[PDB]
């Protein structure tokens, strides 16, 4: 899921120069990465506690 | 949806865009770092 | 009267060829950078008048 | 789901942008022939002018008692003035026709550009929707602020196309109005020249 | 091009061919990319394995 | 109009929160549109003259 969101955000950065827009997709695609990352951080610290 | 505001604001593109096509509406409101290759 | 008509049926050609030239030399130009490049709608599509060689 | 909405919408805008520009091809084609009907009237009005000039040149060739100012000399001069006034009216309408065709193609190429950009994006957003966790392809593209750097808000995005479509149909209605003007100007100048010749 | 001048010319039959060719080439590179990002995924999975074992 | 356009184009590079809808922004847009009005009324008199 982290892999996908970076590839989704990268391709959308190659959208044409006026067609490059701040659609809600971009909004979620960003928030998505944040959650996925902070969730792996919570999972990474629990591996340290385990 | 909601056009919120992040503390690092990067409005660069809009400028170049309206530069090639004047006809354009405001890009106003209503990952804090760059890749080294960028 | 006939010779006058030949002139107005031979000029049509001249005008036609002179225009064709423009939409043929301009084409040779259009080189990548060309600021008007674009993926046209139905590009490969024989129009109506399409004659032959 | 959200990317999908964008496609559906983008496709709604793309399919509709495809109808505008193909229709502008058809109307320019109707104006393409109406400019040619405009000229071939100028093609066929030089013959009557050479008839009137020959008739005036041979009617000065009369003997002494019959070299007279009569009704034929009046209507032959009026026909010569009417032919010349037709040709200048027909030359001006041709120069209006070519300007309408140029503005049809300029307004057309602009609309097509937006469609080119849209096509590129469609393909990109289409692929982005077929990214499965159990799919390869995806990679760890290092985070970058350019992933969020945008150049239009969804609203402004539409506006761009909306505007393009508005002015594009303005060229449409205009040519229609001019093709009515071309049709009326041919029926008048042909009939005035026939009534003068009779 | 106007009236008759709109003629199927050596260019039309040629350009129309180039289009088909370019679209096939574009397809080849797209499929090739997919056969390479696939390899990178394998490379990564095997690295993870080798590293966990180390 | 030459000053009024360059004045705004330099102020479009204010970092982050500094890029503000202060009344200087709306007045210079008003300044740009007024010179366009003035240069359109003055070319009207030249065509009349």
């Amino acid at each position: 899921p982290l892999k996908v969101a970076q590839t989704r955000l990268y391709q959308r950065s190659h959208r044409p120069n006026v067609e490059l827009c701040r659609d809600a997709a971009q909004f979620r695609l960003a928030s998505e990465v944040e959650e996925l990352n902070l969730s792996l951080a919570a999972l990474k610290e629990k591996l340290l506690e385990a | 949806l909601t056009h919120s505001l992040s503390l690092p604001w990067r409005p660069s593109t809009y400028y170049k865009a309206a530069s090639n096509w004047p006809t354009l509406d405001p890009y106003c409101t209503r990952f804090t770092r760059y890749t080294p290759d960028d | 009267f006939l010779l006058q008509e030949a002139r107005q049926r031979l000029n049509s050609d001249h005008r036609g060829k002179m225009e064709t030239l423009d939409i043929d030399r301009g084409c040779l130009s259009l080189n990548l950078t060309s600021p008007n490049i674009s993926l046209k709608i139905n590009p490969t599509r024989v129009p109506n008048g399409s004659t032959s060689l | 789901r959200k990317v999908g909405e964008r496609l559906q919408d983008m496709h709604g805008w793309k399919s509709e942008l495809q109808r505008q520009v193909e229709e502008l091809v058809s109307e320019t084609e109707l104006l393409l022939a109406q400019k040619q009907r405009l000229e071939r009237a100028l093609d066929a009005t030089a013959g009557p002018f050479s008839i009137v000039t020959d008739n005036l040149q041979c009617r000065e060739r009369r003997q002494h008692p019959d070299l007279v100012r009569d009704c034929v000399e009046i209507e032959l001069l009026k026909e010569a003035e009417l032919i010349r006034n037709i040709q200048e009216l027909l030359k001006r309408t041709i120069k209006q026709a070519v300007s309408q065709i140029r503005l049809n193609w300029e307004h057309k190429e602009t609309c097509e550009m937006d469609w080119s950009d849209k096509v590129e994006a469609y393909n990109i957003d289409e692929a982005c929707c077929r990214y499965n966790n159990q799919s390869t392809d995806v990679q760890f593209y290092p985070h970058s602020a350019k992933f969020e750097e945008s150049a239009s808000t969804p609203e402004t995005w539409a506006k761009f196309t909306q505007e393009h479509l508005y002015r594009a149909e303005r060229e449409r209605l205009a040519s229609v109005n001019l093709r009515n003007l071309i049709d009326c100007i041919l029926q008048d100048t042909s009939e005035d020249l026939r009534l003068q010749c009779d | 091009r106007p009236n008759v001048e709109l003629c199927r010319d050596q260019a039309q039959y040629g350009l129309t061919d180039e289009v088909h060719q370019l679209e096939a080439t574009i397809a080849a590179l797209k499929q090739k990319l997919a056969q390479a990002q696939d390899a990178l995924d394998a490379l990564y999975k095997h690295l993870a394995r080798l590293q966990a074992d180390i | 109009l030459k000053v009024a356009q360059t004045r705004l184009d330099e102020r479009t590079r204010r970092p982050n929160i500094e890029l503000c809808r202060d009344m200087a922004q709306l007045r210079l847009v008003n300044e740009v549109y007024e010179v366009d009005d003035t240069i359109q009324t003055l070319q009207q008199r030249l065509r009349d003259a």
